[PDB]
């Protein structure tokens, strides 16, 4: 049992580092389409000014 | 300072002047040998061939890779995107289908010959320098066209590159030949779009993108075609080139092509680190 | 060249190669494609499919090819 | 002759703008460029004030000189409709691209309409089987209303759309039309080389017996061709809806080429952008073309259209705004495909408005809200299945993750127009057979089969018949030794003589693409224009 | 419908009539509130009339804000709900009660017009696509 | 805010009081000059407010 | 940086040698070159950087070579934003990169 448990246990730390290092991924695309988009708001509301 | 209108619209040589020659993204050559001598100007921005004007894919493009030849087989007139991360393989499947084809042009007939356009859109210009002595050294450069509008050429030479680099292409397909195309980073293409683009103050869309990002490869790889048997029956086969950032292959110009071209090779980077190589997915 | 990319494929996928170790496929095709009589890839090439001849002498000079190792 | 003439005052890319002296144009209102290369129609899109309008090109406009005479015709875009449109190829402008001559127009319509009113709409939910498991279960189709199949780029609705026409299009008895906007023109050669092979279009003199329309304005068009393609295509199926009072049906490729090709435009209007970069009529626009497709009290266009989640961004505000839209969505998923589940819809994000009780029925509803009730129950068990396995979950909870994984395999099916890059035939399933099917799934008929039993399988029938053959399969490991003796002799001469009956190619050397080859004199220098219009060198000057 | 009124600009037509719709169907609403009737009053896609508005305001170029929408327009739907009351008994003593629709994107109750209007209504009804496929419906988290 | 601040203002200087203001939801100030801001022509600051919130 | 290809390029063009550049934060290179271009009113591309982004780190990395006459190899300290190799200033950076020397804690 603790020897199930010991692999069992390895088994879900690489499963929680592949989702951990997809969901990095996905959060770092989903900052820079933060810093695109809220760029693009503050450049249209200008444009329509200047 | 004064500008003269030349008389016409935006044109590179084409014909068979143009075999062996690097040339840049406007027509004129930089391998230093001369002017083009057995060519005339065409037009780099043509409306493609419309729904009768083509034919169904029949004949098979053989690149010589045996992960593509197998398991992905790709026809003549197909426009086939090869797409995957920075150093996995995506110029080494473009690069042994144009020394493949100096193989096949050999032992096929005359009319049955492939030539093939090499548009090298933001690269170094040192591994532009490097490939053709890739493909003087194997003899592919008889057969090939070699377009090159580097990194730090100006923003409208790396956006016309692959135009003119598909007039030069669809001369083959135009007379009964036929053509293979490959643009090596059409995402180095959309970037220097964006950045002409941009700098015409133009309203970005997603990634900065402009709304006609899609017509941008769109026009471009519908010309890439398999033409009637009353157009000559010449074909163009386009490999267009998307690197990908971290594998993610829902990016907007990745997508953009996705849905433009028939199939895709993904090349994996996980397969190209653990020794499988190519790295096809 | 494709007539000799379906004979390597013919080698692996009929199963003249399980003997061979997984170390040394690329040195059994290298020896495949070296070794099998280069006639058979100009029947291969003209008839443009394995014909029901060609198999046969295909699976003749498939069995009789020194495979490294093993 | 000086009058009713405005000459191109600048252009914009595809928007030109037009200065007319005496009289402007509608909005909306064609016109025509004299001596351009092409045809150039532009369509009068805004009055722009000083006598000046704005117009969207047809076809591209690259060599047009700031003089260019333009014409008004008078009138919007007019296109040809009527039966002699039957089997015949249109792009935007109406004209004939499929080289059979001009097209027998009973009538020239103009493709902008108003939507037909209130009082002109009709209450009438009807099925409209289709013969695809995932689709008449849970999200059945309307037989007059609005479809949409919503889609990643190369997640397949192009594959369900051309499966659309294979199942339902064949059986039923009014006329097509396809509106290709935005498209491969190799898929709208596919589609005019199967539509002929197989008998939905005749050439020739029996073209009359057609029973498809298309039109195209493909992914090679400049973007006011994309962006009134669907107008055209519209008018067509209108013109059978109206006038000759028929049922038809309205495949729409990619309406969200539609959208995109109005946001290549607007920029050039001098719009202040919405958001993600899409124009501020978008919902308008949209809303002016969808709500032109309806069933009337005078016919019933069932209408399929595909559209495009631009970066799987199903929150992306072109694919949110069409989803209002519709009657039937068909959330094709890109992770569905990855598990090689073929057609990939979600059953979670697909919906319908049929899927009603006192629609289809209290049976077939009932197993559509619980295979959905167990797709969702093995969905909320994803991270847990992944970060510590089907070991720790419960024993009445396996058996929900077991039968969903028998379900996301039995809603996968072979297609028809699938069996030529998949090898395997197509089925078709009925009704019945798929209500019949999953119920036993879900009540528990099933969990002796395997898993895979169930993938890419017509009916519980066939699910049978499959679990037998992976235990003949595994049995025939064990079943004889295959040896080839004694055919050397019989019909197989020989190696070297089979070399002698090959043809030898003639091989030729010097290419010779100096075949019919002109080769114009290109000179050293820049030859240019001088001001009295001479083709001169550059002067040296800077 | 002996007791409905229906207002309906759909989605054909023009922006300023989808912006308009609201406050005209408030107004016709409003006779019972004003009278010593109740009203019920349903604005089904609030979340369009937003999107309507957004039409007009870029048109007639006054400046984007978040997500390109005005910065009014949380003035918008403020002046709209806030004629949704209770009255007094010398005012009569009749009412108006609204229920505001809003359609969230992928359940992003963190929206631009989804987080002015749960400031601005008393209570909200969340109805989640995830309960709803488990079988609860009406899917009310 | 500034109306019923300014009456919070005379009971503490004039009438020399202690006194207790309660302002519900200063972010309605914060939030009704931007609704504004844009039309006084100023070009906006980050998340969508007015350069000077 | 380009005062410095100056010095490199004299010692490749005229010396005829094989230059050493050092380029200390390449991103700076970046960071600088994007401040210029929205001091000059021009719109941001991607995550915020130029639009000439590709080319204005093109326009340095390409006239480091090697030529007939001599060579320059640079060794540029890369920061990486973020730790996102995927945002567009190092990906551009690693678009020109030969090598890669990762000097560890
Ligand atoms: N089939 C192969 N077998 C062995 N090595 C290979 C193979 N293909 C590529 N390589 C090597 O791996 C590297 C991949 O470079 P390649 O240019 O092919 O990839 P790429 O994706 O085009 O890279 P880049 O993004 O720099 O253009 C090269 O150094 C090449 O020599
Ligand atoms: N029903 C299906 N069966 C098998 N393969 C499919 C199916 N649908 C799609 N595919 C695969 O998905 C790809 C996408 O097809 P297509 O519909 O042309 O793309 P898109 O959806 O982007 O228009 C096809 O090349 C095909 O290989
Ligand atoms: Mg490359
Ligand atoms: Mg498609």
């Amino acid at each position: 049992e603790h020897a199930s448990r010991m692999s069992a246990m390895e088994n879900s730390t690489k499963s929680a580092g592949e989702m951990l290092g997809k969901l990095t991924l996905d959060y770092n695309r989903k900052r820079q389409a933060t810093i695109t988009t809220e760029l693009i708001e503050i450049i249209a509301g200008a444009s329509a000014l200047m | 300072d004064l500008v003269y209108r030349t008389g016409q619209i935006v044109n590179v040589p084409i014909g068979p002047g143009t075999l062996g020659r690097v040339t840049d993204g406007l027509g004129q050559p930089i391998d230093g040998k001369g002017p083009l001598t057995n060519v005339r100007s065409s037009l780099v921005e043509v409306k493609a061939p419309g729904i009768i004007a083509r034919q169904s894919v029949r004949e098979p493009l053989f690149t010589g890779v045996k992960a593509v030849d197998a398991l992905v087989p790709i026809g003549r007139g197909q426009r086939e995107l090869i797409i995957g991360d920075r150093q996995t393989g995506k110029t080494a499947v473009a690069i042994d289908a144009i020394i493949h084809q100096k193989n096949c042009n050999e032992q096929v007939p005359k009319a049955q010959r492939v030539y093939c356009v090499y548009v090298a859109v933001g690269q170094k210009r040192s591994t532009v320098a490097q490939l053709v002595k890739l493909f003087t050294q194997t003899g592919a450069m008889r057969y090939t066209i070699m377009v090159s509008a580097t990194a730090s050429d100006a923003a409208p030479l790396q956006f016309l590159a692959p135009y003119s680099g598909c007039a030069m292409a669809e001369y083959f397909r135009d007379t009964g030949k036929h053509g293979l195309i490959i643009y090596d980073d059409l995402s180095k293409q959309s970037v220097a779009y964006r950045q002409m683009s941009l700098l015409l103050r133009r309203p970005p869309g997603r990634e900065a993108f402009p709304g006609d990002v899609f017509y941008l490869h769109s026009r471009l790889l519908e010309r890439a075609a398999k033409l009637s048997k009353e157009l000559g029956g010449g074909s163009l086969t386009a490999f267009p080139v998307i690197e990908t950032q971290a594998g993610d292959v829902s990016a907007y110009i990745a997508t953009n092509v996705i849905s433009i071209t028939d199939g895709q090779i993904f090349l994996e980077t996980e397969l190209f680190y653990k020794g499988i190589r190519p790295a096809l997915n | 060249p494709i007539e000799r990319q379906t004979v390597a494929v013919y080698a692996a996928t009929k199963g003249f190669l399980d003997k061979v170790r997984v170390q040394d496929i690329v040195a059994a095709e290298e020896a495949v494609i070296s070794q099998v009589n280069p006639a058979v890839f100009k029947i291969l090439k003209a008839n443009g499919k394995i014909t029901p001849a060609l198999d046969a002498h295909l699976k003749a000079e498939l069995r009789k090819v020194k495979l490294p190792g093993a | 002759p000086a009058i009713d003439a405005g000459y191109v005052s600048q252009v914009i890319g595809p928007v030109v703008d037009v200065r007319f002296d005496g009289e402007l144009p509608s909005i909306l209102s064609s016109l025509e460029v004299e001596g351009h290369s092409v045809r150039l129609v532009l369509e009068v899109a805004q009055h722009m004030g000083d006598n000046t309008v704005r117009c969207i090109a047809m076809d591209s406009t690259d060599g047009l000189v700031r003089g260019q005479k333009v014409v008004d015709t008078g009138s919007p875009i007019k296109v040809p409709v009527g039966r002699g449109t039957l089997g015949r190829i249109m792009n935007v402008i109406g004209e004939p691209v499929d080289e059979q001559g001009p097209i027998d127009a009973a009538d020239i319509w103009s493709i902008h309409r108003e939507a037909p009113e209130f009082t002109e709409q009709s209450t009438e939910q009807e099925i409209l089987v289709t013969g695809i498991k995932v689709v008449d279960l849970l999200a059945p189709y309307q037989r007059g209303g609005k479809i949409g199949l919503f889609g990643g780029a190369g997640v397949g609705k192009t594959v369900l759309i051309m499966e659309l026409i294979n199942n339902v299009a064949k059986a039923h008895g009014g006329f097509s039309v396809f509106a290709g906007v935005g498209e491969r023109t190799r898929e709208g050669n596919d589609l005019y080389r199967e539509m002929i092979e197989s008998g939905v279009i005749k050439l020739g003199a029996e073209r009359g017996n057609s029973k498809c329309t298309l039109v195209y304005g493909q992914m090679n068009e400049p973007p006011g061709a994309r962006a009134r393609v669907a107008l055209t295509g519209l008018t067509v199926a209108e013109y059978f809806r109206d006038i000759e009072g028929q049922d038809v049906l309205l495949f729409v490729d990619n309406i969200f080429r539609f959208t995109q090709a109005n946001s290549e435009v607007s920029a050039l209007l001098g719009r202040i952008p919405s958001a993600v970069g899409y124009q501020p009529t978008l919902a308008t626009d949209l809303g002016g073309l969808q709500e032109r497709i309806t069933t009337t009290t005078k016919g019933s266009i069932t209408s399929v259209q595909a559209v495009y989640v631009p970066a799987d961004d199903l929150t992306d505000p072109a694919p949110a705004t069409t989803f209002a839209h519709l009657d039937a969505t068909t959330v094709l998923s890109r992770s569905i495909a990855e598990l090689g589940i073929y057609p990939a819809v979600d059953p979670l994000d697909s919906t319908s408005r049929m899927l009603n009780p006192n629609v289809i029925g209290a049976e077939h509803y009932n197993v559509a809200r619980g295979v959905q009730k167990v797709l969702q129950d093995y969905k909320n068990l994803q991270d847990i299945i992944a970060i510590l396995g089907m070991d720790e979950l419960s024993e009445e909870d396996k058996l929900t993750v077991a039968r969903a994984r028998k379900i996301q395999r039995f809603l996968s099916q072979p297609f028809q127009v699938a069996e030529v890059f998949t090898g395997t035939p197509g089925k078709y399933v009925d009704l019945a057979d798929t209500i019949s099917g999953f119920q036993g799934v879900l009540t528990g008929k099933y969990d002796d089969l395997p898993e895979m039993a169930f993938y890419m399988v017509g009916d519980i029938k066939e699910v049978k018949e499959k679990a037998d053959k992976m235990a003949k399969d595994i049995a025939s490991r064990k079943e004889a030794d295959n040896k080839k003796v004694s055919e050397e002799l019989k019909d197989i001469p020989s190696l070297d003589k089979l070399v002698s009956e090959i043809k030898e190619v003639v091989i030729e050397e010097d290419d010779g693409l100096e075949e019919d080859f002109k080769a114009e004199a290109l000179s050293s220098e820049t030859v240019v224009l001088n001001e009295e219009g001479k083709s001169v060198p550059l002067p040296k000057k800077n």
